[PDB]
RNA sequence: UUGAUAUAGACAGCAGGACGGUGGCCAUGGAAGUCGGAAUCCGCUAAGGAGUGUGUAACAACUCACCUGCCGAAUCAACUAG
RNA sequence: GUCUCCGUAGUGUAGGGUAUCACGUUCGCCUAACACGCGAAAGGUCCUCGGUUCGAAACCGGGCGGAAACA
């Protein structure tokens, strides 16, 4: 099983936490991590981002690879601190770019309006971009 | 937006018809969305699938299709839950990669099961805690090293019968694959030619 | 014989995964009916069995004796089947001819007694005279003319004696003291295997260290007084001996809880009756009188000089339910602490303590074994009336954050005015404080340093420590800010004498407060130092402090305290449904190295603790252990300003307990004009 | 009476599917769709609500409207007064 | 129940053109000091609400009250 399974998420971020952090409650799942897997885990994971931070945990015996899923939700908020137009073009470049796709057009209705709650270019809603989707439409492929 | 939804699924169909000149028909069974959803990704680049009420494809083609004739055969060929994949590539690659695209159907509650899958003698390696289950359905499994060992396999389903909701769990819990099934794939249409 | 298997199938799953000992220091545990270690009988009729008599007796009717009964004893219990036709046992499950047959369980030990049952409830007379002596029991007197399910009891206890039966059975089945102690003392003794007490008690030679523990304390004859029971362990006690009485606190280098007397005499208890002895060699149980008054709860005797303490007893329950005791008459004070104290000695895992407001607390297990408690104290540990109530949960108070304006006060001869802020605490400094990393008896610089390295604090007032709350050790910091001003060093004592005193005696329920800080910014003091007395400054600065309070936005906390509950798998939905309701949350929850055990622990809010146990048994099934101890206090959420929140229901009632103005004053009384 | 749906196959039953961000924001002792204060998207499709209800402390789990299969002719809703 | 009267400094009190006094508290004089005395300060949106007129604690309407008097 590639000598350890643990792959399983955890989501916690920004903040070190570690008292506060769930890993009391997450233990038994690898066994391996308490207090020092936990400290380890999060001084790679004190950035990158900035909120919940939904992580995936891949084992290395005693240490762990916290590899953070590029969730719009998670890095729209990284990325505010506003237009935010060729970095959110880019962010949907670094995800999986799955996202039950018909071309690249339709990711960019899908994360251009993932922040209905987070605004979007300057002074106007997320949706009127979404309905001209024009600009760029082509622009990642 | 229903009277508008089924004009538009009629010029859909009907131009991708148009545009697609060989096509192939699959069945549709009670296939989750997951799976519908990855093969549609796989068959992205290459084909299209889509599929509806098995009539508006049927009254399309009867209605709009004079123009185009050689397309009545589908006629009587479509019934029951079905599914249209328009590809352009061979036939053959199709045939096999779409056999080949398989998923590990579960074991949901209330479905047949026309395969026998019976549980082995191994160590499934379960905690000491879930052992009532075992019990309760007649099997008799002790510990070992700290983990659930079952002593002797024991014939557990047949084909075409009904599974038991502690026996479905049970199948799940073990992650062994039940019967599985994705596209059932029936008929080919190839301007104006039946095969298998 | 199948409801039996199950049975005795569970305990043995049941013991092998707690007892962990296994083959090894102890060997097969496990519980066995083959061998006769398990017993059937129903105590209500005076009748018990095992399958031993009946191999007895089929031997009979069929050294070498032990053997030739032992063999068909290992042939009896199992899968393994019998046949009537052939009267021959057999290990399959039907007859070479393809006919099934009753196991020689059912068939050689259930046949007879459903035959004798049958026949007496449906009153078959002749079958009853030939079983009878079919059975070749005796038949004694008045048995022969009464009738009934009396005469069925009779007639079988008179067959199988319960008496023989388990006499018997345990004394070849339990080990005694020789085979106990060879593996009893690893946790008995804390002492070192190599000690004189040591090797006494591994051997139980009675003729050297006397080795004791106490245990039970039951109450005498007269009312005041008890015996000590104890069982011998180690060398042969008898009447008016010297030896030493130490008790759990006591250390082997210190002579605290230490005692050196002889006893008064040794007595043999037997069920209500009463024996002394003239001595008792190790081994065995015994009571003893005159050791009443130098054990407390529990305690050791031994003869030896270097013999350390027994382990002390570890209970699967915690005294976790409380309720308060207080007397029906104000003078029945000193008779009620006799009595308290009474109650503790006998009873040994109850727990009486004065809480901070004097009140006299009994904390147990369950609300039924509270209850046999204050029925006994209000019986004969004191035989006073008394009134009952639960324990009052104390309040801390707080402000949520910075007060808005300056707060100012006067002097009553309006010679001196004050000016001064308050803070909250950014965190739980509070926490260091009672930890201790940070006290007055810390020298200044020091404790500068810490505070600035640690919690961003001010250089400026690293050297302006002023007071450290209630009785100088309290979680209230006052510093101050005023700067060159010249006459504020005679006012320091006041000052810190008046924040004593707003502290200890509070504001909204005049209560202490926690982890909250007061700098004073500006003073205007008359010049001469008659006009500015502690009768003249010292209610002015309580005057002045609780304003501050007052305007900071007051809040309130609760004693939010850990429960350590203990539960197995099946009912983790239990304990999460009742901390749900009672407003608590899991923060801990692991499984044990064994397997059926989970050890979880719980944040839970002490005025929701009543009744808790209650409602967990309920829940659990009686399948829960609540520990509960003290774990930190956390700001109650409601505002109590405003009157339907339920701060200002705490601060009603706590106001009403205390007999005061349930109205809280406005600022008038506490802020003054310039 | 008013309206609505329906061979582009209703209605009703039986059978399937009902997804990513996202365990959306802010509240947090725990709130993931479902205790709540706001916003209420898009991808995929036939379809899915940032959620119908049940439920979990939360999960989990179901359930719903959404669409599809069989089923092949009318059905359904709000009123009205004898 | 109907009717009559009355709702004011902490307390009680009288009273269209900015609530009097007494005590209550503070207070400052006097005294060696207390007491006593005296003085000032603070102190009531005049029961609430609606209207009326330049303006209402007052005048007129209600609502509460409290008190009697009848019943």
């Amino acid at each position: 099983p590639n000598e350890i399974k643990v792959v399983y998420l955890r989501c916690t971020g920004g903040e070190v936490g570690a008292t506060s952090a769930l890993a009391p409650k997450i233990g038994p799942l690898g066994l391996s991590p308490k207090k020092v897997g936990d400290d380890i885990a999060k001084a790679t994971g004190d950035w990158k981002g900035l909120r919940i931070t939904v992580k995936l945990t891949i084992q290395n015996r005693q240490a762990q690879i916290e590899v953070v899923p590029s969730a719009s939700a998670l890095i729209i908020k990284a990325l505010k601190e506003i237009t935010f137009d060729e970095i959110v073009n880019i962010a949907r470049q670094m995800r999986h770019r799955s996202l039950a796709r018909e071309l690249s057009g339709t990711i960019k209705e899908i994360l251009g309006t993932a922040q209905s709650v987070g605004c979007n270019v300057d002074g106007r809603h997320p949706h009127d971009i979404i309905d001209d989707i024009n600009s760029g439409a082509v622009e990642c492929p | 937006d229903r009277a508008t939804w089924k004009s538009n699924y009629f010029l859909k169909i009907i131009q991708l018809l148009d545009d697609y000149p060989k096509c192939f028909i699959v069945g549709a069974d009670n296939v989750g969305s997951k799976q519908m959803q990855q093969i549609r990704m796989s068959l992205r680049g290459k084909a299209v699938v889509l599929m509806g009420k098995n009539t508006m494809m049927r009254k399309a083609i009867r209605g709009h299709l004079e123009n185009n004739p050689a397309l009545e055969k589908l006629l009587p060929h479509i019934r029951g839950n079905v599914g249209f994949v328009f590809t352009k590539e061979d036939l053959t690659e199709i045939r096999d990669m779409l056999l080949a695209n398989k998923v590990p159907a579960a074991a949901r509650a209330g479905a047949i099961a026309p395969c026998e899958v019976t549980v082995p003698a191994q160590n499934t390696g379960l905690g000491p805690e879930k052992t009532s289950f075992f019990q309760a359905l007649g099997i008799t499994t002790k510990i070992s090293r700290g983990t659930i060992e079952i002593l002797s396999d024991v014939q557990l389903i047949k084909t075409g019968d009904k599974v038991g909701a502690s026996e479905a769990t049970l199948l799940n819990m073990l992650n062994i694959s039940p019967f599985s099934f994705g596209l059932v794939i029936q008929q080919v249409f190839d301007n104006g030619s039946i095969y298998n | 014989y199948q409801t039996f298997q199950r049975i005795v199938e569970n305990v043995n799953v049941i013991i092998s995964t707690y007892g962990e000992g296994e083959s090894g220091p102890m060997g097969n545990i496990m519980i066995d009916p083959v061998l006769g270690t398990v017993g059937f009988g129903s105590g209500l009729h005076g009748w018990a069995f095992t399958l031993k008599q009946f191999a007895e007796m089929y031997v009979a009717k069929f050294a070498e004796r032990a053997k030739k009964v032992e063999d068909m004893m290992k042939k009896l219990w199992g899968d393994r089947y019998f046949d009537p036709a052939n009267g021959k046992f057999s290990k399959s499950a039907t007859s070479p001819e393809g006919k099934k047959l009753p196991r020689t369980f059912c068939q050689l030990i259930l046949d007879p007694i459903f035959k004798v049952f049958d026949a007496i409830m449906n009153f078959k007379k002749e079958e009853t005279a030939k079983l009878i002596e079919k059975l070749d029991i005796k038949l004694d007197s008045e048995d022969k003319d009464k009738e009934g399910k009396p005469l069925l009891k009779a007639v079988m206890r008179r067959w199988l004696p319960a008496g023989d039966a388990l006499l018997q059975m345990i004394t070849i089945h339990l080990p005694s003291p020789v085979t106990a102690q060879k593996y009893r003392c690893e946790l008995l003794y804390e002492g070192p295997p190599d000690d004189e007490a040591a090797m006494g008690i591994k051997s139980c030679d009675p003729k050297g260290p006397l080795m004791m523990y106490i245990s039970k304390m039951v109450p005498t004859s007269d009312k005041g007084r008890f015996y000590a029971f104890g069982r011998v362990f180690s060398g042969l006690v008898s009447t008016g001996l010297k030896v030493r009485i130490m008790g759990p606190n006591y250390t082997p280098g210190k002579k605290e809880d230490l005692y050196l007397k002889p006893i008064q005499r040794t007595i043999l208890m037997m069920g209500r009756y009463v024996e002394p002895i003239e001595d008792v060699p190790c081994g065995n149980i015994v009571g003893l009188v005159g050791v009443d008054q130098f054990l407390v709860k529990t305690g050791t005797i031994t003869t030896f000089e270097h013999a350390h303490n027994m382990r002390v007893m570890k209970f699967s329950v915690s005294p976790v339910v409380r309720v308060a005791v207080e007397a029906k008459n104000p003078a029945d004070l000193p008779k009620l602490v006799e009595g308290l104290k009474r109650l503790a000695k006998s009873d040994p895992m109850v727990q009486c303590i004065i809480e901070e407001s004097g009140e006299h607390i009994i904390a147990g297990a369950g609300e039924l074994h509270l209850e046999i408690c204050l029925k006994d104290l209000e019986e004969d540990h004191a035989c006073i009336p008394i009134k009952k109530s639960d324990p009052v949960v104390s309040y801390r108070e707080t402000v949520s954050e910075e007060s808005n304006v300056l707060c100012l006060s006067k002097s009553p001869n309006k010679h001196n005015r004050l000016y001064m802020k308050a803070r909250p605490f950014p965190d739980g400094l509070a926490e260091d404080i009672d930890k201790g990393e940070v006290s007055a008896r810390q020298e200044l610089k020091q404790r500068a340093r810490y505070l600035a390295e640690k919690y961003e604090w001010d250089v400026a007032e690293a050297r302006k420590i002023w007071c450290f709350g209630p009785d100088g050790t309290g979680p209230n910091i006052l510093t101050d800010i005023t700067k060159g001003v010249q006459y504020l060093n005679e006012i320091k004592d006041s000052v810190v004498a008046g924040f004593q005193w707003a502290t200890k005696e509070g504001a909204l329920c005049e209560e202490n407060m926690r982890g909250v800080r007061f700098d004073v910014h500006d003073v205007t003091l008359h010049a001469d130092a008659i006009h500015r007395g502690g009768g003249q400054i010292i209610p002015t600065a309580r005057r002045c402090l609780y304003a501050s309070v007052l305007t900071a936005q007051p809040r309130l906390m609760e004693p939010i305290y850990l429960v350590e509950i203990q539960c197995p798998e099946q009912v983790v939905g239990g304990i999460y449904g009742v901390l749900n309701r009672k407003r608590g949350h899991v923060f801990e929850e692991s499984q044990v190295a064994g397997t059926p055990m989970f050890v979880v622990k719980a944040y839970l809010p002490v005025n929701e603790s009543f009744g808790f146990t209650a409602d967990l048994r309920s829940n659990t099934g009686g399948q829960a252990f609540p520990q509960c101890v003290f774990d930190h206090w956390q700001i109650l959420p409601g505002d109590p300003f405003d009157n339907s929140s339920r701060p200002s229901q705490v601060v009603a009632e706590t106001r009403k307990r205390k007999g005061l103005k349930e109205g809280i004053p406005a600022l008038d009384n506490f802020l003054d004009k310039l």
